[PDB]
């Protein structure tokens, strides 16, 4: 128990336990699912009450005009993370006069949580980054882990009992390529609804569907304009 | 110049076993005098003065500064302070301000400690060292005293013939200058006592 | 790292400190010092340690340190820690003749120090002064004085003051043979040398273990005097001339 | 160790971001509720002696001319959040000519309070409530410790917190007016608290859209108690 | 054992165990070798799919340092990211001050060093990452590299870290690898990754080849052998 | 178990290197101030003098600008760099603004500059709780008090030191709503309220007044013992 | 004693002792090597093994003769990563003589300069104490050849024969028994006693192809590797 | 770096400072040394001997000059000592920088033990291993010091460091006096220093330095092998 301690102290089985316990915080949060087809990247989040009368804390929020992210995990590392993110996006702007390309941005963030997870001083930052973006070719869906290691993929869901949504994409990912978005949405918002306990239902206080296109700009929809997605829904085989 | 802002004079001169050393007593602006009491030479130590001479906020603020560090040495040390060492001081703290500088040129006379040497020296306002055997002169009226100096100088001389010849030497050359005079203080030490006198000058 | 500091800081759970109690004891393991007022001077007193026979001696003076130009300290505890205190000091004196081109009042010297040694109780992980010193001097606005420094940064004025647990009864001596009002230099010198009688458990008061210098303002030029051991013998013999006056009443 | 200054727990949170949130619970508790109308609000003073002047212990400040707000916990860490609070809507205004909006205000507030460690000290114990008529009506909002932040219809913290929150949801709906509110938040806090609800225990806050002034009720709170 | 805490105390018979520690964080990564023939070196990495949402080609370990010098990772694979880029901008440097491209004998010594610098202060710790450097030139022919996380840099003819270091030097050296071209090491290579262990307890893999040489005329780049398939097509028949 | 820091928090959300400080202010001379109709007044206890030295540099009461006061628990070494600070920033405050600096911008400097000295580790907080009286802001008698956390507090009359408790209790029951005029009542009132002394011997009571318009008027040991005499003149009618 | 923390940094002990400087002392041990330094005449000649267990591991990577300056030359002893960076300090100094002085830099000189750097991380805690060793050779004009030896602490002495690595005591106490009756060391003389100590430490009586030589000579005052075929000259030569 | 910075050594409950104290058991089993002032020079001597016949004599000395009136010698460990030379260099140089004139040897004290006490007060440094004895002519009386690894000083007549120190002070108690001259105060030396050396004394076992009033001098061999040669 010794090594449990610091970042710095290696193990007499050579795993660090922080870097350990910090994919630990990534499963507090709840789930958000991820997934694109050739032309569209959709990302849905999942919110949570704090009382009965409080505001659902938001999850989706938007960084440029191609790239938005989801987020489980700390608030605090959260909007640290995001500062840097809208920083690096803008010089791009301001110098290059081009939009960053997704891939070469993560790799920033990989290089930015590196530093913590070795020198002694800094936590690791408690955060499950969910990245959905437009480069020049085509659509994109990214995570990332406190270990530092960004994943390229196709379909994802991190968070509380995501494993459940997992299942539900790996026997449906060969669909997902050539259907749209009035389906596409709804595709990846079944996936939602294996991560909740089985007596309540997905409504329209409590999630967040946010959408970027080929010619579409990112846009988050929330409360009054989830309504046209989420009907056209069957009920759960109870 | 800069050094002409002011005025001033200060002279020493080596005697037999006694040293002697005198300046002038105006203070004023370019033009106008302001006072006749402005102290220009200063006791470092016993048996040991010292004079300066240039712009009257070098003058007052090299005098305190050499007195800061003066009685920091006297208190590490038991002894007092050599003449030579003196003069090693005070060049240290004119080359500090090497490009910012002191507009003072000072002039050092005082008798060793222990035996009963004497010691004339003067410096340049960056800090070059120059001993003689004779006499030093510093001030506005240089050349001046340089004409009554190689003129009326004796080697061996008693602290009367010394004093009269010091006397002679200020009176003749700074009457001949414009922004110097209005009083002349003679300093005159030796082993056993030191005797200070002030001359009868024109006032104007 | 976290595991190899100390502490120097901390509170206790009752209030008091752990650190600064501990470093006003050593000093009262330590030699003896004392001052005394006068009605025309000031005196300072001083032990003598490891007076072996192989030692020169050579400065003059070892706890008593001339330090403006009419004030002088003694010194108590850590020697190795106490030469720092005495390089600032005069270096505290001696900047503020630079700054009015008077003499420093003989207060807020004491007080100057007294930031300065307190400073290592407060912030940052250092070790505090070990050392309490005594002061005598002159100014304009009281005159004769006695200070008593203290590793807390704690100072009094005091009339006649000493060192504890080396020589704790002197105090108690002290408050019963110091009269008020008539302390002058003759009855003080003699009252100083009936001190270390006792507290000094060497007998007949070898000359070579003390030390006293004094001060008179004499015709404004206030000298300080470190008498020498020439005349601390007949200063003895004075005392050992009363032995035969106290033994007549019996 | 057993999780000292930064280091993270083999399952969940901070520990000492953990024990920043227990520090409220010796607080004193206030109780803010948002109204169509209007931000009313209140707050215990816990006056312990006679002598202990009454007037000196502020909970509700003034931020800005409409905005409120409250506070609970350590007094004094909260001192730090109020100055910088009062800043920040004042640099707003001086590059902007406009008034910072009830929401972006504590976004400001919550950036430094997840500043802690040795990086260019320890966490806060002191949560809040903001009160406020911005351009979308009247708002609620409270941070935590943990910069936590989010938006409340109606919301009690501090001492008590827990058994206010149970009968406050009861009582609230969503066509309350002003006039309304502040009796209902006073029968919750003499129904939590021990002493007489008397004109010294107890102070209000009101910010209205009309009525930007008058964010302090002073002995007009003796009709309101002689009413219930 | 319990002195064994920072990486600035000795044991008491004169070894820091938190280097011993960090080696063996190497040994459970897959198997990456390397080998070079006579005018090129050819990299292969063994690489397994995690789940099945991986997306065919992303976070690799055959990464690009300069223009003629690439890298074959393994270990922690965001530790030698951080180390990457030391070495994409140690070659910069070298560029801009000399104006010619960095030979590899200079430039393992470069990155060797900054590896050891990490073992010294208890402030950091040291890596966990080892890796290949390959090279080719036409004044200093083909070579390569070894870089473990103590900072031992020397040259080899052929190598492998992960779990089968010692599994796969034993067939690395029943090879005549100073006078094959390595076009026929291509091909050679890819029976090497997948006589030991490619999916036996493991579920799933994929098989990267890295090249370097005369017949890319000192270019790095992956192989075409997505055309014509050639690897699995050759290793593949090695079932009995 | 865990204190041993001023950053680290309780279980149940202390800070006892904090409480610590304040434990250390109980070992003081207790000292007590009223205000009243224009004279305020502030008195301390427990003198003690010992024979052979002088008791003017043993002085609890010092003032910060001209027409502000102080009065000071704890230990002798922190409150010298308070006050020594305070006054700085009372005659620089003259400076920026040409007002005199009123009774309560003093008391916000001392408590944040007490309060950021308890952030950082590696600075061990001040061990003192301080009185400050002053009748400056506009011919208004305040008096206001301090705290080892850095929280400044205003009282109408109160008590610090080794024995606050008995003594806050005691003016509790003794200020009346009836305002004290008649100044030299109020200041009987202080002496009646110093006579529950740890020992009470009477001559040991330093007593300070300000009548709001002049300087400070250090009372005498003759004319504070005509106070100690009236006080036991009301003492007759027990019997 | 375990005084406080005297076995984990660098502090005093009981006794006056201080033990992670003497863990160091025996960090050297862990390299299973063996250096061997003669000077008997106008010459001087260094003598190392190699070890080399494996065919994929190459030869010429491998030596452990460094080349300082044009005319001072060493060899590392202890363990490989500390050893190259000591060398990088050597090779630095000795270039920042010749620019602030003005000529080449005395071997006397240089080896003062190495153990001062090793003395702060004696001095300085958390700071790692560079576990290896040092043996310098060099011609000095008026003075002849000399051998100089560093230590981790901070000591160096110049002797006129030397050992290191794992097998001192048994090397030394050769070399007493050899350098008693001083013979003429005639360059063969030298070349031959320090094959003949390590052939009979180490007792191996070994092939050609496993050991180093380096050498300087009043004569050509160049620091100089020998060649495999003239280091086979030498070995036939004592076959007597 | 992080920039640490806290002391290693802070007061026991009795009072006293514990690794000031552990520094000097390692100056006390150092080897052997004497100094002698006499009325005309000060006089010092040391132990060097070799491990081994291997161990070359001209390459390392023990008698070192600081400036040509002042030398310096140690009872310690090896490579601290070095340090602290080499700052004594550099500090005398600056008082000549200044005033013109070489350092007398009071003043040099002054400054040299501030430099040893700096290592005991501040962060994460241990203090130093090494005992000194300061020789040096200076203003027609010679003078010898002795400085610590606490920081302080003394002014010795006769002293002796290294080990066996309580042997060598009672015998240099038994046979110095008031005055001798130089030359029979290297044959008290010598006699001071066979009591604890082996059983072999040669012209390179031994190593002397002298302080003549003409400057700083230590001595070659061949005047050692000729003190040695038959005058006890």
């Amino acid at each position: 128990n010794q090594y449990d301690n610091d970042v710095t102290v290696w193990s007499p089985q050579g795993r660090i336990h922080q870097i350990e316990y910090a994919m630990e915080a990534v499963k507090q949060g709840s789930a958000t699912v991820g997934l694109k087809s050739k032309t569209h990247a959709v990302l849905v989040a999942l919110k949570r009450a704090q009382s009965e009368l409080a505001a659902h804390q938001k999850k989706i929020l938007h960084v440029d005009n191609h790239i938005g992210i989801s987020i489980a995990g700390l608030t605090a590392d959260a909007r640290l993370l995001c500062n840097f993110m809208r920083q690096e996006c803008l010089d791009s702007r301001f110098v290059f006069d081009r939009p960053l390309p997704v891939s070469r941005l993560v790799s920033l963030i990989g290089s930015k949580t590196q530093i913590p997870t070795q020198r002694y001083g800094r936590r690791p930052y408690g955060v499950g980054l969910l990245i959905a973006g437009y480069d020049d070719m085509g659509p994109h869906i990214f995570q990332t882990c406190p270990s530092a290691n960004y994943f390229d993929c196709r379909a994802m869901s991190i968070g509380a009992r995501s494993q459940s949504a997992r299942t539900y994409l790996e026997r449906h990912m060969s669909e997902f390529m050539e259907c749209n978005l009035n389906e596409l949405v709804k595709h990846g918002l079944r996936a939602l609804r294996e991560t909740l306990p089985a007596e309540q239902d997905l409504t329209t206080k409590n999630v967040s569907i946010g959408i970027v296109g080929k010619d579409l700009e990112f846009t988050i929809y929330d409360d009054d304009d989830v309504s046209p997605f989420l009907e056209g829904l069957e009920e759960r085989p109870q | 110049s800069i050094m002409s802002y002011n005025g001033g004079a200060v002279m020493a001169m080596k005697g037999k076993n006694c040293v002697a050393i005198a300046a002038d007593r105006r203070f004023g602006i370019q033009a106008q005098m302001v006072t006749t009491d402005f102290q220009k030479i200063f006791p470092m130590g016993d048996r040991l003065y010292i004079g300066l001479a240039g712009l009257a906020t070098d003058v007052q603020t090299v005098a305190q500064r050499l007195k800061f560090r003066l009685n920091l040495y006297e208190l590490k040390e038991g002894r007092q302070i050599k003449p030579y060492t003196l003069m090693s001081m005070v060049a240290n703290l004119l080359y500090e301000k090497r490009f910012g500088p002191y507009y003072t040129e000072p002039v050092i006379a005082g008798l060793d400690p222990k035996t009963f040497k004497p010691f004339i020296c003067s410096l340049d306002l960056i800090g070059c060292p120059m001993v003689t055997d004779d006499f030093v002169v510093s001030g506005t009226c240089a050349e001046q005293m340089y004409g009554m100096c190689e003129s009326l100088w004796e080697p061996n001389m008693d602290p009367d013939h010394l004093f009269e010849t010091i006397s002679q030497a200020m009176l003749n050359a700074v009457d001949r200058d414009a922004v110097s005079g209005m009083g002349v203080i003679v300093h005159i030490i030796e082993k056993d006592k030191i005797t200070t006198r002030t001359l009868k000058a024109r006032m104007d | 790292s976290r595991r190899y500091d100390s502490r120097t800081t901390i509170f206790s759970p009752e209030g008091r400190l752990y650190q600064v109690e501990y470093a006003m004891e050593a000093i009262g393991h330590a030699g003896t010092c004392l001052g005394i007022l006068a009605n025309d001077g000031v005196l300072l007193a001083a032990e003598r340690r490891n007076i072996h026979k192989l030692l020169d001696e050579v400065f003059f003076s070892e706890k008593i340190y001339k330090l403006n130009e009419d004030m002088a300290c003694s010194v108590a505890g850590i020697t190795s820690d106490a030469n720092v205190l005495t390089n600032e000091l005069r270096l505290i004196a001696q900047r503020y003749l630079l700054q009015y081109q008077e003499p420093i009042p003989c207060e807020q010297l004491v007080t100057a120090l007294c930031d300065i040694k307190q400073a290592y109780t407060q912030f940052g992980g250092k070790r505090p002064f070990g050392v309490s010193l005594l002061y005598i001097g002159w100014d304009k606005h009281y005159g004769f004085q006695l200070y008593q420094s203290d590793p807390s940064g704690n100072y009094g004025g005091w009339k006649a003051t000493c060192i504890g647990n080396n020589s704790a009864a002197a105090v108690s001596m002290l408050k019963q043979d110091y009269k008020e009002g008539e302390m002058t230099l003759k009855s003080a010198l003699a009252l100083a040398i009936k001190v270390l009688n006792k507290t000094m458990d060497v007998s007949k008061l070898s000359a070579e273990k003390v030390e006293i210098a004094t001060l008179t303002r004499e015709n404004g030029k206030t000298v300080i005097r470190v008498l020498k051991q020439k005349e601390v013998e007949q200063l003895i013999k004075k005392h050992e001339e009363e032995e035969a006056k106290a033994e007549r009443e019996k | 160790y057993d999780r000292g200054v930064n280091t993270f727990s083999p399952e969940g949170r901070l520990f000492q971001v953990e024990y920043a949130i227990e520090a409220i619970k010796l607080g004193s508790t206030a109780i803010g509720i948002q109204t169509s109308e209007g931000v009313c609000l209140a707050v215990e003073k816990r006056i312990t002696s006679p002598l202990m002047e009454p007037s000196s212990i502020e909970k509700i400040v003034e931020i800005d001319a409409h905005i409120g707000c409250a506070m609970s916990g350590l007094i004094a860490d909260a001192k730090t959040l109020i100055d910088k609070a009062r800043v920040e809507t004042q640099n707003h205004w001086f590059t902007y000519n406009e008034t910072m909006t009830v929401e972006s205000v504590t976004q400001a507030v919550s950036n430094l309070a997840l500043q802690f460690g040795e990086e260019d000290s320890r966490p806060f114990g002191v949560a809040l409530l903001f009160g406020g008529v911005d351009e979308k009506g009247p708002q609620l909002f409270h941070m935590d410790p943990s910069g936590t932040f989010v938006q409340c219809d109606a919301r009690a913290i501090g001492s008590a917190s827990e058994g206010a929150q149970s009968s406050l949801q009861e009582v609230y709906h969503k066509s309350m007016t002003l006039k309304e509110a502040i009796k209902s938040s006073l029968i919750i806090l003499k129904q939590v608290m021990e002493e007489k609800l008397n004109a010294t225990n107890i102070e209000l806050a009101t910010v209205q859209p009309g009525q930007n002034f008058h964010m302090f009720t002073k002995e007009e709170l003796e009709e309101v108690i002689k009413d219930i | 054992t319990g002195y064994d805490l920072s990486a600035s105390t000795f044991s008491p018979d004169g070894r820091v165990f938190q280097v011993e520690y960090a080696m063996k964080a190497v040994e459970n990564s897959s198997t990456a070798i390397g080998i070079r023939c006579k005018d090129g070196v050819v990299f292969g990495v063994e690489k397994l799919v995690l789940s099945k949402l991986y997306e065919e080609g992303s976070n690799k370990r055959l990464f690009n340092v300069d223009r003629h010098v690439g890298m074959a990772v393994a270990g922690l694979l965001a530790d030698a990211r951080s180390l990457a880029d030391i070495a994409r901008e140690e070659a910069s440097n070298f560029r801009s001050n000399f104006g010619y491209n960095i030979p590899l004998k200079h430039l393992a010594d470069r990155v060797a060093m900054y590896v050891h610098a990490y073992t010294l202060y208890s402030a950091v710790r040291p890596f966990g990452c080892s890796f290949m450097l390959g090279s080719y030139s036409v004044n200093d022919g083909a070579q390569l590299y070894m870089i473990d996380p103590s900072g031992v840099s020397y040259g080899y003819w052929g190598c492998a870290i992960g779990k089968a270091r010692q599994a796969a030097k034993t067939e690395i050296e029943k090879l005549q690898m100073k006078e094959m071209t390595c076009r026929d090491i291509v091909k050679e290579v890819a029976k090497i990754i997948y006589i030991v262990h490619d999916e036996v307890k493991d579920k799933a893999f994929e098989l990267e080849l890295s090249w370097v040489g005369e017949l890319t005329n000192g270019r790095h780049e992956i192989v075409p052998k997505d055309i014509r398939e050639e690897a699995e097509k050759y290793a593949k028949e090695s079932l009995k | 178990s865990y204190d041993r820091a001023i950053t680290v928090f309780s279980p149940d959300g202390h800070l006892f290197q904090v409480e610590y400080a304040q434990e250390a202010v109980k070992k003081g001379s207790t000292a007590v101030g009223v205000r009243g109709r224009d004279i305020v007044v502030l008195g301390v206890e427990k003198k003690s003098v010992a024979k052979l030295q002088d008791e003017r540099t043993v002085r609890k009461i010092c003032a910060l600008d001209d027409n502000v006061c102080m009065a000071f628990a704890g230990l002798t070494a922190d409150a010298r760099i308070v006050i020594n600070r305070a006054r700085v920033e009372c005659q620089s405050h003259r400076l920026t603004v040409e007002d005199p600096v009123t009774v309560e911008y003093i008391t916000r400097y001392i408590a944040s500059l007490k309060q950021r000295y308890t952030q950082s580790n590696g600075r061990r907080p001040f061990g003192i709780s301080a009185l400050i009286v002053g009748f400056d802001f506009d011919g208004t008698p305040r008096l206001y008090q301090t705290d080892p956390s850095g929280t400044y507090h205003a009282w109408k009359a109160n008590a610090i030191g080794r024995g606050a408790k008995s003594v806050r209790e005691f003016l509790e029951k003794n200020y009346t709503d009836e305002a004290i005029e008649t100044d030299d009542l109020t200041i009987k009132l202080v002496i009646k309220a110093l006579l529950e002394v740890v020992q009470s011997g009477g001559k040991n009571i330093e007593l300070a007044v300000m009548r709001r318009d002049q300087s400070l008027k250090i009372l005498n040991p003759e004319e504070i013992e005509k106070y100690v005499a009236e006080i036991e003149k009301e003492k007759e009618e027990n019997e | 004693s375990s005084a406080g923390f005297d076995r984990h940094i660098t502090i005093f002990s009981p006794e006056g002792r201080l033990y992670q400087v003497e863990y160091a002392f025996k960090a050297i041990n862990q390299g299973g090597l063996t250096s061997v330094a003669v000077r008997g005449k106008d010459c001087a000649v260094i003598v190392t093994q190699k070890k080399v267990p494996d065919k994929l591991l190459d030869s010429s990577t491998v030596t452990h003769l460094f080349k300082i300056t044009e005319n001072i030359g060493c060899v590392m002893t202890g363990m490989t990563a500390d050893s190259r960076s000591q060398v990088q300090r050597a090779r630095y100094e000795a270039a920042n003589w010749k620019y602030k002085y003005g000529y080449e830099i005395p071997v006397d000189m240089l080896c003062k300069r190495i153990a001062d750097i090793s003395q702060v991380y004696t001095q300085n805690a958390e700071m790692r104490p560079l576990g290896c060793c040092m043996i310098l050779i060099g011609i000095d004009e008026e003075q002849g050849p000399q051998v100089y030896k560093c230590d981790p602490a901070g000591y160096y002495c110049g002797f006129k024969a030397t050992a290191a690595g794992v097998k001192q005591t048994e090397s030394t106490s050769f070399l007493e028994k050899k350098v008693k009756k001083k013979f003429d060391w005639t360059f063969e003389q030298t070349v031959e006693t320090a094959i003949t100590c390590l052939s009979t430490v180490l007792s191996i009586d070994f092939k050609p192809s496993e050991i180093e030589v380096g050498v300087v000579t009043v004569e050509n005052p160049k620091f100089r590797i020998l060649t495999e075929a003239e280091i086979d000259a030498h070995l036939v030569a004592l076959a007597e | 770096e992080r920039g640490y910075s806290f002391s290693l050594t802070t007061f026991s409950p009795s009072g006293k400072l514990v690794q000031i104290e552990y520094a000097l058991a390692a100056v006390a089993g150092g080897a052997p040394s004497v100094g002698i002032k006499a009325a005309n020079g000060v006089v010092l001597a040391t132990e060097k001997k070799q491990k081994s016949i291997l161990y070359d004599e001209r390459s390392v000395h023990k008698v070192e000059p600081i400036t040509k009136h002042i030398g310096l010698v140690y009872s310690g460990m090896g490579p601290d000592y070095r340090v602290l030379v080499h700052r004594a260099r550099k500090l005398a140089q600056q008082y000549y920088l200044v005033y013109q004139e070489p350092i007398p040897t009071a003043q040099l004290v002054q400054r040299v033990a501030s430099v040893m006490q700096e290592y005991t007060q501040s962060g994460g440094v241990r203090p130093f291993g090494v005992s000194l004895l300061i020789c040096g002519w200076n203003e027609g009386r010679p003078y010898l010091f002795q400085s610590d690894p606490s920081g302080a000083y003394f002014a010795w007549k006769a002293t002796a460091m290294g080990k066996n120190y309580v042997n060598g002070k009672t015998f240099l108690e038994k046979r110095y006096n008031e005055d001798l001259e130089l030359e029979d105060a290297i044959h008290t030396a010598i006699l001071t220093l066979k009591e604890s050396f082996e059983g072999q004394m040669t012209e390179d076992n031994i190593e002397v330095g002298i302080c003549n009033e003409a400057g700083f001098r230590r001595l070659t061999p061949t005047e050692v092998k000729d003190y040695l040669a038959a005058i006890a």
